[PDB]
């Protein structure tokens, strides 16, 4: 009737089981991991034909937990769980990030896998072994993907680096890092810290990826022993002929315009020589899509971009590499708030205000390993106008949860111990204007309004979001990087922390070739980026004020 | 702790026709004294009036 | 200025009161029932218009309770009722399943049904009178609807069927049935039971159908009376001339192809046939749609598997009339769960698990009629991949809410007494793959979890979904129906239950001709199903286990 | 740095400070306005393409209450703010009524104004602020808008006009109106009275009007000195051509259709007209769109409707100005509940409970100002089928909730005191039937409720909702508006009360031209339908009728 393949093999100070074949056999691929009585079984369903004039990858990644899995009747009113919570958008985001960019260049089938944890044991989180699990699947399915990975997350107790700590372990431990990673390159990295220094936040990140390879390899062997055949999928062929053309057209105009300092009337040299070279291709032949002329228009204009950034030549503002934007400061705002400051570098800014309380206004989360009380709170909106735009108010998608998370973890590392402060804070940053890192800002304005608050802080944190291009062996690091040179960001990471150490690491390469040194460079522009923005921010406040409630 | 069957035949049993059964058991009536009624027949104060303008 | 027309008549031990032509006169018809001293005031609004191109029949029936009905102020914390609950879901439920059938053949304009509870007697159930008033406000708008329908509760007291059982009686009740049909033939049947013979459920269904036909009688009085003209609508004329070409194309090929045993070359050579047939008709005109030339292959398709079922020949799967697909049992699957089993009948199936809770784990429901605390609670999750499809995730529609409820019908005969086991028991049943009635399956998980959490059932239960195929005199009852067998099921009726007796009976009847030989030998012949799964179950695991929690 | 554009000046008692140039600059404007310690922060982002075939102005009002602004953690579950709550929803409701309407004619481009509470002073109400804020912001913001609005809220204490009275002398005042304007003319009214006269309630209108000349004043100086320049928009050039020929082929034929006496023939033949011309026009040229017909010849149908009552001519009712529909009043028809009343005026109908309760029933508003016991609550039910059509039910929209706090506003007047009567009281009020105003019927309904339930009121209240067409000189006043006679309103007010003054009104005027005097003619026309109707209800109940709790 049923037969299951099992694949067992040991990480560490854990067993973990992959199962796979007996269960959802009408999906894609179907997965039941299990790591030391933690089972989550994962499922990818995938679409064998595209829907004509989709122009975006649409993938979706589901985390759901089941309170029947740790032995207990939901505690919500219809005793059934509800939406996604906090904490299950944020291990569904942790998921998609590593896994996006290995599908291949022009895949736009529509991808979902979902992650159900069916059984907790305490001491081990379901987040690595949903990570695990959802490698495992696409990896099983066939869909065109470009390798299995593997996650790990990384503890720091008595100066040594340990793989997967335990819940009781990660108390007495200074960091808490997740890597994952595929078998050649580190994708994603996501860490919180008491303030350590780079050396010991990248040996941690090596350390993660060197012990995450046994994951790779067994799920190879799984595939090899119980994968479906390959997807016979093929991109679409490109146009070279329309390229070629629009370039020759287009490219040195495009390249010439972007010379000019003046943003306005780049901008207007560029919507000029846009506009006469789609008019003059429309006119020759009308067949060609105006879409597909606009397309191949901002290609070649990130093209330009970025070979001018690689080159050496200043950058779309005129800023060179190593340079931040303008920075202002301001404490007290606001009138009848708690704590207040308004922090602004460049176009973006962020309003932040600290709330004190009781003891009774700590949340209480009923999460599955156990009930958890929160006195540090941090709420992060992003409205529709910080950019320009018209939409929904009150809405947070996933990535203003994941900014909102953080921005709380950059900021958690200095937050006054309880003994010291007994007081419930609640920080609220209101994103105003967004052309760059609104979580960095946002825990620029978080230390500096709890200290107008009177929160006894260890010390003032800041982040800075930076990013690293790279074209064979050249390599430029950029600081403070736009909300329009995404694209010129092959590893994007955003490092918070204090003058004496890092607080919170996020890292999402997308190319090969990074090593060790290529990190340490990049991790040092980034201390030096954060030490002038501590160090203008010093100047408006530096120490707590004497205003407890 | 595992059991699996293939694909079998459930043919279905043979049937024996129940002998009818008997009661003495007689249902209490209901005790319902009120209006029943939820319409606007049932209405305690009524009054209308005819298109008209202000005296 | 207003005058109501009232019709008042003797529905068992109570007096119901049809009050219509005075309140909310813009609608289609509008109705206020009374039964005893409960109100539900029902209207119905149809468009006169069908949406252009407009391919499936839509019809919604919106059921509302109102607290103000029982003399009380709602205890939710902004003093209002706001979405529907999963009770009020059900009963909207209830009132479609009868209706949706009796609309004609090409009826596709947009139907809705608003029933407002607005007064409520405690012992006199609210939904009969929600379905006599749908019933009525049905018959006197005049749209196309073919017959008034009854609807009669039913209930066993001191071995005599009760008709419309009080609060009080179905305390002492081992049965609770709702029969709904028209003057001809019983339509819908839904009922719970306490391990009754078949025979005693068959004459239930025939004492709630002798018992409707009054407040059929009266309802027909009342649109003579006071009845709007009836519609003029016409079926939109069919395309014969092209229903007999693509039929003298394709009907010969698509039966030679229903011969092959095989299914995945059988579908190949369906696909081809279908394409070419396409291709063909497209050469000959350009202007046939798509579209319609598909929906027309599908309907020779079904007539084909009807014509193939009805004489004789293996279902399309090969099985025979009373063959039931290969099971699989697992009992034990997750490590830290109370009680878990995996549960496959062929394609489907289903994970179930069993917690147990502590007496304040029970749920508290304020319903109109009472508070109630249930200690029993049945959650049951069909996510997208169970049919292999992406879709939304975590959002239970009103299918989904009713089958749960039909199975914990089919599970809650068994459960032991608050004397016996003092403890709250929640059953959550996930749906890993459904090719068949996944409700059943998760009746022999349900059984099999709570045996394996240690739950003290009466006996194991286990249930079986069948149909029944009719034309003129000849009738095929099909056990363990496919879901590509939707179609052939002129009836279709659930059974769930033990060895003993029945626990749960569904039936929809589609048709008119099924008499009470017919009903019986189906439900003879799902007795047989029943008790080989059941033996079958027993095989794994045949008493609960020593545990407590 | 960054450079701040302040402006402050003196309102009444308090310090009015407008801020503008500092905070989300990427708007089209912000501004943030601080009276005394309330401050709320509001922008305005208008998109500068319209889109498409846009027929209607979307225009969106958000107004957001953050909890810090009080210096309070949220006491949610989740401890952050969510979905706006109903008084967040009346205040945007509040903000849009009076700057819609000031939009030029065919500017269809997309405007969101998001108002923000970033700090509250306990006295100081935050949504005359808020009002303020969307004047200045869309003044500064280049969009265009016809003058900066102001906004009054006035109160009557000591038999004197106070403006924008604290909560503490709200208290003790026997009135609350906002009254806003632009420098010429009144353009919106809310009030809430304990029984005023119609003087005692225009002196409020016209001294808010005049108070408020100072805001308008300081609003044009900061435009002056830091206002974005103003858009080139220019309406779409209207088909003078089309409006002819549609004119002569179907002006005088429709002219001639609106002299039919009866409904029914004379729709019929509008409906022939408008498919004669429609017809025949579009035979002509296929190139001429059928909707910009429809819209013509609907706009000439207005226009001969508009000159009708204009020249003294019957309605298309056939009632005169001053003739109030049918009335039909009935109490005593749900047989369970503490109290009920069904109230028909013409076609529209509410049926209204009324439930008693005890101190633990009353809601509990955790507000910004501070925590509220609610003991009177009023809830409103706009069903679909009260306009004939089919919809989705149990989703109140912003219409029926701002109509659902006109009919509590309208009834709490004469509300028992607590001492005499200590009970919770909740009416919901069901629109069975909506041609006109369901707001006003609400009103009527609660009162019969109220005394059929034996609440002891102080008095009957009755509602009516009127209407003024202004053209030169030459003003008509009509008396139980229809809903299909909106576009007559160039005034269109709601007022409610008993034999002895006005407990709520509600102007919306959309003109210039309306002076006091033709307000006194109105409110003596009000006055006259209210008390014809209050007549009417006093001959079915004249007192509390006794009941229990």
């Amino acid at each position: 009737m049923l037969n299951p393949i099992v694949r067992k093999f040991q990480y560490g100070q854990h067993t973990v089981t992959l199962e796979t074949g007996m269960m959802a056999r009408q999906a894609t691929a179907a997965v039941m991991v299990s790591m030391d009585d933690t089972a989550v079984f994962v499922t990818v369903v995938g679409q064998k034909k595209a829907k004509p004039g989709q122009d975006f990858f649409p993938l979706t990644v589901n985390y759901q937990e089941r309170t029947y899995a740790a032995g207990r009747i939901p505690g919500s009113f219809f005793r059934r769980e509800g939406r996604p919570s906090e904490g299950e958008t944020l291990i569904a985001r942790l998921i998609d990030r590593p896994i996006r960019p290995l599908f291949p260049e022009g895949f736009v089938n529509e991808v979902q896998v979902i992650a159900t944890v069916v059984s907790v044991n305490p001491q081990v989180n379901p987040d690595i072994v949903a990570m695990i699990g959802a490698s495992a699947a696409l990896s099983l399915s066939g869909i065109p993907f470009n390798g299995p990975i593997g996650a790990a997350r990384v503890g720091y107790i008595n100066d040594q680096y340990v793989l997967n700590p335990t819940q009781d372990e990660l108390k007495e431990s200074k960091l808490d890092l997740v890597v994952a990673g595929t078998e050649a390159a580190v994708l994603m990295v996501e860490s919180e810290a008491q303030l350590l220094s780079e050396d010991q936040m990248l040996g941690a990140v090596v350390f993660g990826h060197e012990q995450q390879q046994v994951v790779i390899q067994n799920i190879n062997e799984l595939v090899k022993e119980a994968g479906k055949p390959r997807w016979d999928w093929q991109p679409e062929p490109v146009n070279e002929a329309l390229n070629a053309r629009v370039a020759a057209l287009a490219e040195a105009r495009l390249s010439d315009a972007y010379r000019i300092t003046d943003k306005q009337e780049r901008y207007a040299q560029v919507d000029v020589i846009k506009s006469e070279t789609i008019a003059t291709l429309l006119a020759e032949d009308e067949t060609l899509d105006e879409n597909e002329l606009g397309e191949i228009l901002h290609a070649i204009e990130k093209n330009v971009v970025r070979s001018r950034v690689l080159a050496g030549e200043p950058r779309i503002d005129g800023r060179e590499k190593d340079m931040i934007r303008g920075l202002d400061v301001r404490t007290g705002v606001l009138p009848r708030t708690h704590g207040s400051a308004l922090f602004t570098r460049g176009e973006t800014q962020a309003l932040v205000t600290a709330t004190l309380g009781t003891a009774r206004d700590a949340q209480v989360l009923d999460e599955l390993m156990g009930e958890r009380t929160d006195t540090f709170l941090f709420h992060y909106n992003f409205p529709p106008y910080s950019v320009g735009e018209t939409g929904m108010v009150g809405s947070p998608k996933r990535r203003e949860i994941g900014h909102g998370r953080l921005a709380k973890r950059g900021v958690l590392a200095v937050m006054p111990d309880m003994d010291k402060f007994p007081y419930t804070v609640r920080v609220v940053s209101e994103i105003t204007e967004s052309n760059g890192s609104s979580s960095m800002a946002s825990v620029c304005g978080a230390s500096l309004a709890l200290m107008d608050a009177g929160v006894p802080i260890k010390a003032a944190v800041a982040g800075i979001a930076m990013g690293l291009v790279k074209e064979g062996d050249n390599y430029v690091v950029l600081s403070d990087i736009l909300g329009d040179e995404d694209h010129l960001g092959d590893m994007d990471f955003k490092v918070a922390g204090s003058r004496d150490g890092i607080s919170a690491l996020q890292m999402d390469i997308k190319i090969e070739g990074i090593t060790k040194e290529i990190m340490q460079v990049a991790l040092n522009q980034a201390k030096g980026a954060r030490l002038h923005i501590l160090g203008v921010m010093e100047q408006a406040i530096n120490a707590p004020r004497g205003d407890i409630s | 702790n595992h059991a699996t069957a293939p694909m079998t035949r459930a043919p279905a049993p043979e049937y024996v026709p129940e002998a009818p059964r008997h009661s003495d058991w007689q249902r209490p009536t209901f005790a319902f004294e009120g209006k029943g009624a939820a319409g606007g027949h049932t209405a305690t104060h009524h009054a209308s009036a005819a298109p008209a303008r202000p005296q």
